């Protein structure tokens, strides 16, 4: 059911992501800007991938077939954005953004 | 492993060039220790300076040698700075921290190189310029019987 | 970034085997000194070629600038070019 | 003088005179055009 | 003299340094993510 | 018409050069199950090693 | 890990097996250019010649010259196929056919060409003939000479792509191909690929396997020079131009075609025109070729960077 | 002849135009690109950070078992006066490239 | 110290090198910049850590015997 | 342990290139390959200190190195060239 | 690409126009700036005549010491107005033209 965080699926979804997961993302890379220890950025962290697996399970949830066929030929072609763009408009044809 | 056998086979090859009596042997030794060097320098990710290696120290250098020699005579002839980790690195490997932030857009070896060579240091490579034609300009004086 | 020489390696060490292969395929069965001087001419415009290559791959980052470093540069070394064009050097 | 001399000069020197052209042409590019496109 | 590193004339590389610090290939890796927004 | 004789040994060459970019396309997928990608920085490759490792772990 | 030897074989073999063929095909062209037929009789069209060839040359129960050292002379021309033949581990047939995807691509066949100088000159050496000695010595500085412009063409075409890397050449020139923009640049890479492979006007020039490697080496760089050539000007494995329909052809066959083309155009300026000599090949490439390449590598730089259409 | 120059003089400028306009969209490809790289660096990131800090927890609960003997110890101790958080070195001058 | 990096990014051991380099441009008596040059050596050579890692596989082999 | 090598080789490469131009003083060809090799021994070690400091400036210091071993070539060989032609000997 | 003109020994006249531009500074030549210029220049084809006799080259020895003329006494004189301008020489004339500005 919860899609498995690999290249595939979040070089995919990267384009989802960027529009749902700007405050988290901020938040971590200004808590990284700070201080670059990992044992102080740990609750934001959390918080990131907490917010990107919610999203990854949403997309999978409502519209399954759109993109599974995405991630896989994206797993094909290592991630070509060029190669990947009939599907890429299928993909995001059942999700406006 | 690698590294072993790529830098006993230079010695070798240095050692037989100072070493050497017939001096055709002698520039094809000399041949073989860039040919090590690059591989070495390819060890290193210079990717870059292997090829310029190749393409100047055994492309332009040691065909001028081996000019020379040939049509003219083929005459007869530690712990103070940084102390070595010993291997201990079962643990040491998984302590690999890796950051993603400086990977997002990575330069190469080329780019990296030619992004302060001609703007922030110019002026050095116009005095290796200076030296290119200094070499030009005697080239012709020291050797030139024209008719 | 670097494990691309490997099949270039292994790719030099059949193209050995081969080349010993086809060896052993029949076994079973004065001075002049114009050559000194189109090598010094070669060292020269070969380290110029060499030094062309950071310039034209990151021609982008550096602008009006860096071109006009490498267009003194070029310019030295046309100097040097003409006067060894003048001088008699490039004729045979 | 300049129309005669020039004359003598790319006639017996095509590729000279070519390379020469071509050349003062990417370095006016850069010197007198870039400046006039930066105004707008 | 007592402290010559002190002098101005011996501290450029605190006054040039700032001013080149955001050209591409001195940067923060992290500087480039944020400057987005 | 009768120019065509002269194009049968220059085709074997043309089928040699498409028979050995096509050797490395149906190899090389055959023990990856992927084309080779062009233009690996150090981005994908710690990518691909992130992909293999969570793959052996699920 | 075991299939890259494959790969290798897959990559040498047909190599081996086209320059043969292409033996063939010169003999076949430069005949119907003079009104007659070549090699006929032995196959149905002449196709089973290389082989007889082959067969006979390996049967000849031939003597090593070893009046000599015999080492360097032995592998002089191993020393040189060895070089020929490792340039083809990084041209790229099409999208995803390439063995190894260098970054550093184009200044390494530049390497790999600038190193191929010394075959010649050991063979030459190796041979105690003294006239040999100057023919070899007099090739490796014509080879020399126009290696000096196929760097600085090279420099040329990498400056409006802004990557070595030959697999994004290609890609670069999805707009349109660099060939009919530079299309002087293009005739002259064509030239300079000619005198540099000791062929066509520029061709001024022992026993068995050591002469066969010498001339299978030959034939392999005129072969990489073919497939540079529409590698860096006609587009590589990308499709015509215009009318895309015919997009069902594998980009794998347009290369193939391309390189087709530019032997074919070995074949007939080898035909149509006559020698150079010595003393007209090094004036053609230090006083014709090295003005024109460094001026067209100023004229496309001050074009791209006025304008901002740089990479 | 005359015509031969206004031909190929017009196609060094069309086809450099052609050029510029395909560097334009070459370009616009890999900013694309570059820009799906950022927005998925944080959960990597993340990731990285749990890794870390268990092994590191991993490895002091080794190196405190290994010298409980000895007195002068402590177990962890940053090297740097600044104490700034800087990555464990490894006896490899290039890691990350091979 | 010039803080040009091998790929592009910040150098390593540049923060460093700037924390000390200020330090000295207002201490005429370098003995109170020394934690911060000590500091900058150490993020050149790893001396120290490597010296603190080889203590302890040295500590874990005379255990061992 | 990689630098310690890294330096080790490049030492002995030294070495090397100051025994050819002491042992052999009587040939000039290997007082100048001696000294090749010389420099291609400090050029790797610039290279290395790069690589291992994380710093551009060995890198830019040995691309402007090579051009002046090559001159030095250059110039070397045209004095040897003249200097046998007038003695008649080496 | 980022530039600094500032320099190490302060200006100990008054600074108008800190950086001035190529255009303005050679529009900013006196009578003393074009004496230096003609001297130099004047000298320079001078010296050239006369060098160049014994070989047998009067006028291309007059071009060539000419144009080394020209360039040696246009930099001194673009130097001077410079210095006068950003204020490292007395610049009497320069304040007085530019405070009525
Ligand atoms: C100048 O006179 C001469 C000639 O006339 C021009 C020659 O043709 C030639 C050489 C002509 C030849 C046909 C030799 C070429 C023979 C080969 C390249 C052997 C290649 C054989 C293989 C690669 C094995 C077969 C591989 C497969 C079937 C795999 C299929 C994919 C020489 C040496 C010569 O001296
Ligand atoms: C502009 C940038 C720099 C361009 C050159 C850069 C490279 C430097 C090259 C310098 C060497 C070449 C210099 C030009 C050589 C040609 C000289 C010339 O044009 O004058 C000619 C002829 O042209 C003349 O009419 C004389 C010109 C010289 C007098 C001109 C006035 C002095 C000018 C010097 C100051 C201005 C600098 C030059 C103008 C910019 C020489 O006169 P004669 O042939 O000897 O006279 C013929 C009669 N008889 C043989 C019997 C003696
Ligand atoms: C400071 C002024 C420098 C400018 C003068 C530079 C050139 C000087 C000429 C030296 C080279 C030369 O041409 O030699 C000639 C010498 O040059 C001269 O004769 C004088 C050249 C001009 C120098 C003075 C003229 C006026 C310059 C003064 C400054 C204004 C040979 O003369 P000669 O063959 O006649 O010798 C035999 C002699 O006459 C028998 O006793
Ligand atoms: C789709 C595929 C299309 C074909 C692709 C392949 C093209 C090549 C096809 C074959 C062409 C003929 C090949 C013959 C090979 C031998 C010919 C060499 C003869 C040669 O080098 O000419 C020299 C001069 O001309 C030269 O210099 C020749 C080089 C000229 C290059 C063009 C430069 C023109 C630049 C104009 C630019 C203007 C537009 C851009 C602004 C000598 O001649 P000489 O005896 O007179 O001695 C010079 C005294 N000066």
């Amino acid at each position: 059911g919860n899609p498995i965080p690999t290249s595939a699926v979040l070089t995919a979804s990267a384009k989802h992501i960027g529009m749902r997961c700007m405050p988290e993302n901020v938040a971590f890379l200004k808590c990284k800007k700070n201080d670059p220890n990992p044992e102080k950025c740990l609750d934001k962290g959390r918080d990131v991938t907490r917010c990107v697996l919610g999203l990854l399970k949403d997309l999978h949830q409502k519209c399954q077939k759109e993109m599974d066929d995405y991630v896989g030929c994206m797993y094909y072609y290592t991630n070509e954005f060029d190669l990947c763009r009939k599907e890429q408009e299928a993909f995001e044809k059942v999700c406006p953004l | 492993m690698i590294l072993s056998v790529l830098s006993s086979l230079a010695l070798v090859s240095g050692l037989m060039v100072v070493r050497a009596k017939n001096p055709v042997h002698s520039v094809l030794f000399f041949i073989l220790v860039f040919c090590d060097t690059s591989g070495l320098l390819l060890l290193l990710g210079l990717d870059f300076f292997a090829m310029i290696f190749l393409v100047v120290y055994i492309g332009a250098i040691a065909v001028l040698f081996l000019f020379v020699v040939m049509m003219f005579h083929i005459q007869i002839a530690l712990d103070n700075e940084s102390i070595p980790l010993l291997p201990t690195q079962r643990n040491t490997t998984s302590l690999r921290y890796t950051v993603y932030a400086g990977k997002v857009r990575s330069w190469t070896n080329l780019e990296t190189l030619g992004n302060l060579l001609y703007t922030y240091y110019f002026v050095w490579f116009l005095v290796s310029s200076l030296i290119l034609l200094v070499a030009m300009i005697g080239a012709i004086v020291l050797t030139m019987h024209r008719t | 970034m670097m494990l691309e020489f490997a099949p270039i390696f292994i790719y030099l060490v059949i193209s050995l085997l081969v080349s010993l292969i086809l060896l052993g395929v029949p076994f079973l069965f004065r001075f002049d000194i114009r050559f000194y001087l189109v090598s010094i001419l070669f060292l020269i415009f070969d380290l110029e070629v060499t030094f062309f290559f950071p310039w034209a791959v990151s021609l982008n980052k550096i602008d009006l600038f860096g071109f006009w470093s490498m267009m003194a540069f070029l310019f030295i070394l046309t100097i040097g070019f003409l006067y060894e064009w003048k001088r008699g050097a490039l004729d045979w | 003088p300049v129309m005669e001399k020039l004359r003598m000069f790319v006639a017996q020197e095509p590729v000279v005179a070519a390379s020469c052209l071509i050349g003062g042409v990417g370095l006016f590019l850069p010197a007198v055009v870039r400046p006039i496109l930066d105004s707008l | 003299p007592y402290g010559f590193w002190t002098f101005e004339r011996h501290n450029a590389q605190l006054r040039w340094d700032p001013q080149i610090s955001q050209v591409a290939g001195r940067r923060d890796p992290y500087d480039d993510l944020l400057e987005d927004n | 018409l009768v120019w065509l004789e002269a194009m049968l040994p220059l085709g074997i060459i043309g089928g040699m050069l498409c028979i050995m970019g096509n050797s490395q396309y149906y190899i090389h997928k055959a023990y990856h199950g992927r084309p080779k990608h062009i233009g690996h920085d150090e981005w994908d490759v710690a990518m691909e090693r992130r992909d293999k490792k969570v793959v052996e772990k699920a | 890990y075991i299939a890259v030897p494959a790969e290798i074989l897959g990559i040498i073999l047909p190599l081996l097996l086209g320059v043969a063929f292409l033996v063939l095909a010169e003999r076949k062209v430069m005949a119907f250019v003079q009104r007659r037929k070549g090699p006929d009789v032995v196959g149905s069209f002449g196709l089973l010649q290389p082989l007889a060839d082959g067969l006979k040359l390996i049967l000849k129960e031939p003597i090593s010259p070893s009046s000599a050292n015999f080492f360097l002379f032995r592998m002089a021309p191993v020393a040189t196929f060895m070089l020929s033949l490792v340039a083809w581990a990084v041209v790229p047939f099409d999208y995803g056919m390439v063995l190894s995807d260098l970054n550093i691509g184009l200044l390494y066949l530049f390497a790999i060409s600038s190193l191929g100088v010394y075959g010649i000159i050991i063979a030459g050496r190796s041979s105690n003939s003294k006239y040999a000695f100057l023919g070899a010595l007099r090739s490796a500085a014509q080879m020399v000479s126009y290696e000096v412009s196929i760097g600085l063409i090279l420099i040329t075409v990498l400056i409006c792509v802004g990557s070595c890397n030959l697999s994004e050449i290609v890609m670069a020139q999805k707009q349109i191909w660099f060939g009919i923009p530079l299309f002087p640049v293009l005739v002259m890479f064509f030239i300079s690929c000619l005198a540099e492979t000791n062929r066509a006007p520029f061709d001024l020039p022992y026993s068995s396997m050591g002469f066969a490697l010498f001339f299978l080496g030959e034939y392999a760089n005129m072969i990489l020079m073919s497939g540079l050539c529409t590698l860096f000007f006609l587009g590589g494995w990308l499709p015509i131009l215009d009318l895309p329909i015919f997009k069902k052809i594998p980009g794998s066959i347009w290369f193939s075609i391309k390189v087709l083309f530019f032997l074919f155009l070995y074949i007939w300026v080898r035909a149509a025109f006559p020698r150079y000599r010595y003393d007209q090949l090094m004036g053609l490439g230090w006083k014709v070729f090295l003005p024109l390449s460094l001026a067209w590598v100023v004229s496309v730089s001050g074009l791209l960077v006025t304008f901002q259409w740089l990479p | 002849a005359m015509a031969m120059f206004l031909a190929v003089s017009g196609a060094f400028a069309w086809g450099m135009y052609q050029v510029g306009q395909g560097n334009k969209i070459r370009r616009a490809l890999k900013e694309e690109k570059y820009a799906a790289r950022r927005t998925i660096l944080p959960i990597l990131q993340a990731e990285e950070d749990e890794r870390f800090v268990s092994e590191w927890k991993k490895y002091l609960e080794y190196e405190a078992d290994v010298m409980k003997d000895v007195p002068g110890w402590k177990v962890g101790e940053n090297v740097y006066n600044s104490g700034r958080w800087m990555p464990p070195a490894t006896g490899e001058l290039r890691p990350d490239v091979w | 110290a010039s803080g040009w990096g091998i790929t592009g990014n910040k150098g390593r051991c540049y923060d460093f090198w700037m924390d000390f380099s200020e330090c000295m441009s207002h201490c005429r008596e370098p003995k109170d910049c020394t934690l911060l040059r000590e500091d900058y050596l150490e993020c050149l050579h790893h001396s120290k850590e490597f010296q603190r890692r080889n203590r302890i596989y040295k500590e874990e082999q005379r255990k061992l015997r | 342990m990689d630098l310690i090598k890294y330096f080790t080789f490049s030492m002995i490469i030294f070495i090397l290139g100051i025994w050819g131009i002491l042992l052999n003083r009587r040939n000039i060809l290997i007082m100048l390959m001696s000294i090749e090799l010389m420099l291609l021994a400090v050029n790797l070690n610039f290279l290395v200190f790069s690589v291992s400091l994380d710093d551009m400036m060995g890198q830019v210091f040995a691309l402007l190195v090579l051009t002046v071993a090559a001159a030095e070539s250059a110039i070397g060989l045209a004095i040897f060239v003249i200097t046998f032609r007038v003695r008649g000997t080496i | 690409m980022n530039t600094d003109i500032t320099a190490l020994e302060k200006a100990q006249y008054p600074v108008v126009d800190r950086n001035p531009a190529f255009t303005k500074v050679v529009g900013n030549f006196s009578t003393l700036d074009y004496l230096r210029f003609s001297t130099i220049t004047g000298i320079s084809v001078t010296v050239g005549y006369l060098s160049g006799i014994k070989p047998g080259i009067k006028g291309p020895s007059m071009v060539t010491g000419g144009l080394i003329g020209l360039m040696g006494g246009f930099m001194y004189a673009y130097q001077n107005s410079a210095g006068r301008l950003m204020g490292f020489f007395p610049n009497d004339g320069e304040v007085a033209s530019y405070q009525k500005r």
